[PDB]
């Protein structure tokens, strides 16, 4: 939601819709230039907040030992996943090869 | 011999089993992956070392008289007529 505006009248519901597209298409920057908004008559503008995040959906962890896990069932080292440095990459090719095949 | 003997007898007649839990060790070792790796590691390596049989003492013994080579035939190449070397130890 971008805004919420309030009234205790009743409004011609026709109108009322094109009142809000006419809102939002003119104050988004991309389709129009206008940002100022003076209400009248009473409408109030109603303070809000969003009432469940994105932020709280860090899985990011989770997934990641799910993904350990699987690799690690087969006994492949992760710097072959990734590919590390020189001193990494040389022994862990003997190490997949000698231990597990 | 040991005359302590009669009563250490007392003590544990008979030995008993610790693997309580059989069937949901069974369930882990089944479905558990950390599990599985980590035993399958152990077993898998501790399976291919190789035996050497070196020199004999003099001093006797239950399997007496068995030959080197047989014994080495044995430990090293083919435990019975039926079953590999790589089996048995593992199920060991």
């Amino acid at each position: 939601i971008g805004l919420i505006l309030e009234t205790d009248e009743i409004l011609n519901k026709k109108l009322r819709e094109r009142k809000q597209e006419e809102l939002q298409l003119d104050y988004n920057p991309s389709t129009g230039q206008s940002s100022v908004l003076i209400l009248d008559g009473g409408m109030k503008a109603k303070p809000y907040s969003q009432i469940s995040s994105f932020k709280d959906l860090d899985f990011k962890e989770d997934i990641a030992g799910f993904n350990k896990s699987i690799c690690l069932a087969f006994g492949v080292p992760q710097v072959l996943i990734d590919g590390g440095n020189n001193a990494n990459i040389r022994p862990n090719i003997e190490l997949f090869y000698y231990m597990t095949i | 011999l040991n005359p302590g003997q009669r009563i250490i007898r007392d003590m544990e007649p008979v030995s008993h089993r610790t693997n309580r839990k059989p069937f949901t060790t069974g369930q882990a070792y089944s479905k558990i992956e950390i599990l599985n790796r980590t035993a399958n590691m152990v077993i898998d390596s501790a399976a291919e070392c190789s035996y050497t049989v070196g020199d004999k003492y003099n001093i006797v013994t239950y399997a007496n008289g068995v030959k080197t080579k047989t014994l080495d035939t044995l430990l090293n190449v083919r435990p019975n007529p039926f079953m590999d070397i790589s089996t048995f130890r593992r199920l060991v």
